[PDB]
């Protein structure tokens, strides 16, 4: 722990957390949200018998456990699992005591608003964090890029939601959220892995068929006549070596999974693809600004580790939208990290102090006292 | 009875050249991880400089437009 | 004789354990010449998006002039 | 043979195979998919000396062969086997010659697409069937009950698929396959039969359980409570003559055998029971239907014929689902030649040989019309 | 007997019956599990004149005695038989009172449940024991490897039993018994040795074969091959001194013995080579830890002295398994006395007394106690 008192930041994003404290420039404790119970009951002795894993942890001991997810797509299971979780990560993994740091955290969009009275409310009782900030993670990404103007698109792993911001304004009227995900891609891929001979249902090959998504997929260009040249495509066609040392090989899958996300209808969703909801998102605000939107978009999340995003983003906004200006997308490396880097920033400023939600205040109004202190 | 004799030297022999085998591939295997970590130096470095040339490149093709 | 039995036995089991912690170094070995080559994979690709930087922001350069 | 030119009608079902002629209200040549091949090598002559058993002859030569599954949970060994075994259906079964029938074939939920493209591009190779169409089985059950709502469980002996179909529309994105199966069941009953004090490993052994399964097991209307009335249970527990003339007793193990699927953690499964997987299903979908889906849940396959899934599923549905509307399954008698009964059915309208998979399709496009052809 | 009241360590071995004390290195008592009875009637007087005779004594009188096996692949003959000899082994042998010292017992996997119920009823009332522990040989030979992660292969001398643990859990799924054993062994040399033209029914040379099997039997690298070479093969024949003095040759039969339990076709097997059955145990489990279990095979038992098994084994689960990690075996010198040194293991730690299987629960809720005591 740092001899200054210093404030906690953490990122509990839909699908990773990664906490540390204010003035770093990367998180230091980082690890996906899954959540691990022993399968099985007790009956042996000297060893492990332990509730829950997190963490590492329980990435080693996937096999064993039945993996479970306290989140998903912001709907909350079960608070002792983040309560467990929390305590994992601020005295095992950062070693930190939050008695004496401030906590900012940032929640996913619409991250419901009973859901932050309860959170905080648990939060303040169990935990003796002297001060509270929560923000949207939309903010953020923009913080991260830092330019007040933009459409950020999040792509967590529970849903993914655009959200136009001029000027560092707020526009919620055009904000939406779609249930499209990494849930999503790993379900569409299971089947498709079905149809190739390969049929799993549990976790472990869902996070192998996940890591292949972030290794070998592709972004199709055009799709059917990609799958039309990919029919034999020796050279295109793409391997995978599986811990267990099997080859397994994939064709056009690699860029038939993600173009659900861009063809909705797949696997029926009324809903059309995601530059769609961009697009509209755009309309809905007055024409003038439209413009800068469209050269001014941002994409944030994990997935954005994938290639292809960028240039469908753009050939397909240039269809749907008149080609005069030029509309050019702007995703720095490694953003999964950039909201925590704007948690950061947060803190770096000597005004961040004048909003913090003390225990006092908590105390006096309860829980209700956020629906005034936040917005 | 002599062959044993021949066993003892060719076992002893044998299990110093696994030994010595052993003590060569770790000395590599240190080698190894000290040249991936100056690759990781020399990454990270130019990694710093591609941020801030993203940066005046966006800013750049902004005032052009 | 018996102790002779024994002796070949500790011998012999503790020259293919030298030999086997040999291989398992070679192993971490052979994952750390991977990790170097996925290292230097992206300085290459770094080095490629520095040099597209440079000639893109002196494309604009005299565009904006 | 008819003198008319009528369609072959032939149900593959992962467990048995039951083919006929169209037109007609039961198949006429069903037999298990097990397959004996010599235990050992010639040297003997006058008789036998034949590599290939199936059917009934196999059954009566179980103990001489090595009995293989060609197919196991729809994944395909050696297409070979189903050449000889289709053979013996036409000819020495069926005693009809596929040149001048058409064949209206059925298959297991979501079988592999390449599974599919080899065994038609092997099929019209080696035989000379005028047309073709193949069918999922979830459909087929579907028309037997011939209701157009509702959710079809089939119960093959590889796998278990749930299907929700809403007014005669698939729903694939609903739509799960779970590893238990009558393989599982046979399994779980060899291991505890094995505490019992009688281990055997061959198949001989696994016909008579699964025999003992089709005539005496329960399903536990309460589990643990039953073990503890069947702790002695003179009259509860049940008894089995087997073939030999050893009487051979069985207690809890009657209804603690099915209880497997119902509750998968007792050999290791991270899913619930199947009653949790129809649970799932139904809600992945629109909610306003899912009611429909509570009363209109069908259930289809050879295992059916056992007592007691009906009153558990029932039961543990209300106790998911809110009780207000009444939850009532609908199961005819000999179900598992409903399949078939249904491709009598797809032969009875004239409109089916307008999509009838000629040859000269198959000629002109190879396999891959399929494609396009079947969906 | 040691002034303290350390607990007793047996392991009833399928073969071999090893006791002692806890806290020993290894076993003081070992003998084999064959019982010898009086052949004829009595008639003489002033010697002799004793039924049951047990260990070194029968063996030097089993010529003139029956010698029969009260354990056979698990099977329990005369619950009497058990009580002589150990009986035998307590006061004869180990020179304890089990009065004064808790027993640790050892028992063959997948042993009946009802077994366990009456050899326990009767040991208690029989014996005087204060308390109870027993528990499966494959998590002993596990502790004695050290190891919570591997696939053991348990060759004893009624049964073989492949079952995997990974990081310590027991996968009863995943476990399998195997028929073949030493008597299998000892029954085809001694059909190759009629063959070769000594022809003996008498357990005395059952005796001397497997004697021969521990001393001069090869695993042959290549079968037919070496066959074809071992045609002739002056040198690579070889000999054994029979304790008569007659000089008995075997040359190919030496790789020919053990080669059975590999090709089980040779006297009829449904089952394939246990290499199989080991490939089919790993492949029943999720695919990711498969890898780990071919790493991390262990074998034991008595008859792994015997040179071959690992070579075999190695080559060919590389040949059914791709060879991209590296497969290795681990055997310790003198793994048949392992399973006797874990259970010493067991009493090493201050746990272990936590759930002694006392006097006062048995006499509460019966036997029935042990269902919920030690599973
Ligand atoms: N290094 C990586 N490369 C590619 N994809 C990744 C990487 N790390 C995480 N992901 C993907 O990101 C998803 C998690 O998204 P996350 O960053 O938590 O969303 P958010 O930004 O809302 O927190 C995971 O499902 C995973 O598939
Ligand atoms: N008369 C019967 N009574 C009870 N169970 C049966 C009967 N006939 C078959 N079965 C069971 O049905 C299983 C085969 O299922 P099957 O009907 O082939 O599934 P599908 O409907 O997918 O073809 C067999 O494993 C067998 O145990
Ligand atoms: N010193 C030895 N060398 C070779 N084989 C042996 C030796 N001692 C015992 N055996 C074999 O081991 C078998 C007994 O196996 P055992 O160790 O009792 O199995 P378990 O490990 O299940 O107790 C006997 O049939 C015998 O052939
Ligand atoms: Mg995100
Ligand atoms: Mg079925
Ligand atoms: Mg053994």
């Amino acid at each position: 722990d740092e001899d200054e008192t210093t404030a906690l930041v953490c990122d509990n994003g839909s699908g990773l957390v990664k906490a540390g404290f204010a003035g770093d420039d990367a998180p230091r404790a980082v690890f996906p949200s899954i959540v691990g119970r022993p399968r099985h009951q007790g009956v042996m002795v000297g060893m492990g018998q332990k509730d829950s894993y997190v963490g590492d942890e329980a990435q080693s001991k996937r096999g064993i456990l039945t993996l479970k997810y306290p989140i998903e797509h912001g709907i909350i299971t079960n608070w002792d699992d983040m309560e467990k979780i929390w305590h994992h990560t601020f005295y095992n993994e950062l070693r930190v005591a939050p008695e004496e740091h401030p906590t900012l955290l940032t929640e996913a969009p619409l991250n419901p608003k009973a859901n932050r009275e309860k959170m905080t409310q648990i939060m303040f009782e169990t935990f003796n964090v002297p001060a509270m900030y929560v923000a949207i993670q939309a903010v953020l990404s923009l913080y991260a890029s830092g330019r007040t103007t933009g459409i950020v698109l999040d792509s967590g792993d529970g849903v993914t939601h655009n959200v136009p911001i001029y000027e560092g304004y707020a526009l919620p009227h055009a904000i939406m959220r779609l249930d499209l995900a990494g849930r999503d891609l790993t379900d569409y891929l299971m089947k498709i892995l079905t149809e190739r001979g390969y049929s799993f249902v549990t976790t472990a090959e869902r996070e192998i068929v996940r890591d292949i998504k972030e290794k070998l997929c592709y972004v199709a260009l055009d799709f059917e006549n990609e799958m039309a040249t990919a029919a034999s495509s020796s050279s295109l066609e793409k391997s995978y070596e599986l811990p267990d040392g099997q080859v397994i090989t994939i064709g056009n899958e690699r860029f038939r999974c993600p173009e659900t996300l861009f063809q909705p209808s797949f696997i029926g969703m009324e809903s059309a693809g995601i530059h769609e909801t961009t697009y509209n998102s755009i309309m809905k605000c007055d024409i003038d600004i439209r413009k800068d939107l469209y050269a001014n978009n941002v994409m944030s999340g994990g997935t954005t580790m994938y290639p292809g995003i960028a240039d469908r983003m753009q050939k397909e906004i240039t269809a749907l939208a008149p080609s005069t200006m030029k509309i050019k997308i702007i995703a720095p490396p490694e953003r999964k990290y950039s909201v925590w880097i704007g948690g950061s920033i947060l803190a770096s400023l000597s005004t961040f102090q004048q909003m913090w939600i003390t225990k006092q205040e908590y105390d006096e109004a309860g829980p209700s006292i956020v629906h005034r202190k936040c917005f | 009875m002599d062959a044993i004799k021949k066993k003892m030297q060719m076992l002893k022999l044998d299990k110093e050249n696994a030994l010595d085998r052993a003590e060569q591939a770790e000395a590599d295997k240190k080698a190894a991880e000290d040249r991936s970590k100056q690759l990781e130096d020399e990454l990270v470095s130019l990694q710093k400089k591609l941020k801030g040339t993203e940066d005046e490149l966006d800013k750049y093709s902004e005032a052009l437009k």
